[PDB]
């Protein structure tokens, strides 16, 4: 028996994986303080928890830095996404939208809305989303408007090449484009108060 | 000397330099590789802000050093 008609599922499973993978990423056995506060943060579009200053980058980088050899998912990690999403078999199309999606979700992390501010932005944050992207990219690069897109967001994240910064735009440009392109899949993973 | 330059955000850089460079012309030789403007690079090595006017051997900075690059990122 199915409890919520087929268009609302995606109401219900979207936030148990998206907390699935917080607990991927934020290990309760050593970040609990940290999990709590990546899952709390999903109940509102906007924190007054910010997550910019020293120590915050410095909680981050320990928590982020072995997900991303080399600025990159790592291989075990990928494989912990494709888990997670049920996405071990899925096509490459798939799997490139549900990334960029989550790129999507950490860019907004990364926000001014949520852990950012006006001025500073969690590094640590934009690069995963970035690699998140990169990952799409390299999965299925149709889904992107163009290499030129691909590469003015990318030097967003990083601050590359005189590229603007602001994640909350950048957030809402990949959000736009998702929900132009795969609305369904992107419902799939957004918080449902980021949406 | 070969040295590698990495953003918080994960991106690295490899440059060529002699221990005689000084700061601002690493800062020079980031905007050629990838164009972030020299006033808002800030490096960091051995959590020391590193001065425009010194060189990389006054904060002996050896071959395949890794310093870090803190930019402004507006959320």
């Amino acid at each position: 028996h199915h409890h919520h008609s087929s268009g609302l599922e995606v109401l219900f499973q979207g936030p148990r994986r998206f907390g699935e993978l917080i607990d991927i990423i934020l290990s309760t056995e050593e970040h609990g303080e940290l999990n709590q506060q990546f899952l709390a943060a999903t109940n509102q579009k906007h924190s007054t928890v910010k997550l910019i200053d020293d120590a915050s980058v410095s909680r981050l980088a320990t928590i982020f830095d072995p997900l991303l050899p080399e600025g990159k998912l790592s291989p075990a990690h990928y494989q912990h996404i494709l888990s997670a999403y049920h996405l071990t078999d899925a096509t490459p199309q798939k799997q490139a939208e549900t990334l960029f999606c989550l790129s999507t979700a950490f860019a907004r992390y990364s926000s001014s809305a949520i852990f950012g501010t006006e001025h500073d932005s969690p590094p640590a944050l934009r690069g995963y989303a970035e690699a998140l992207m990169q990952k799409a990219w390299e999965l299925s690069p149709a889904i992107f408007p163009s290499s030129e897109q691909f590469t003015e967001w990318s030097d967003r994240f990083h601050g590359l090449h005189g590229a603007f910064t602001c994640t909350s735009v950048v957030a809402d440009s990949m959000q736009r484009h998702a929900r132009k392109y795969f609305p369904s899949v992107l419902s799939s993973i957004l918080p449902l108060a980021w949406a | 000397m070969q040295i590698f330059v990495k953003t918080l955000t994960g991106k690295t850089i490899t440059l060529e330099v002699e221990p005689s460079d000084t700061i601002e012309n690493v800062k020079a030789k980031i905007q050629d590789k990838e164009g972030i403007p020299p006033d808002q690079q800030r490096l960091i090595f051995a959590g020391k802000q590193l001065e425009d006017g010194r060189t990389l051997s006054d904060y002996n900075i050896q071959k395949e050093s890794t310093l870090h690059l803190v930019l402004r990122l507006r959320g």
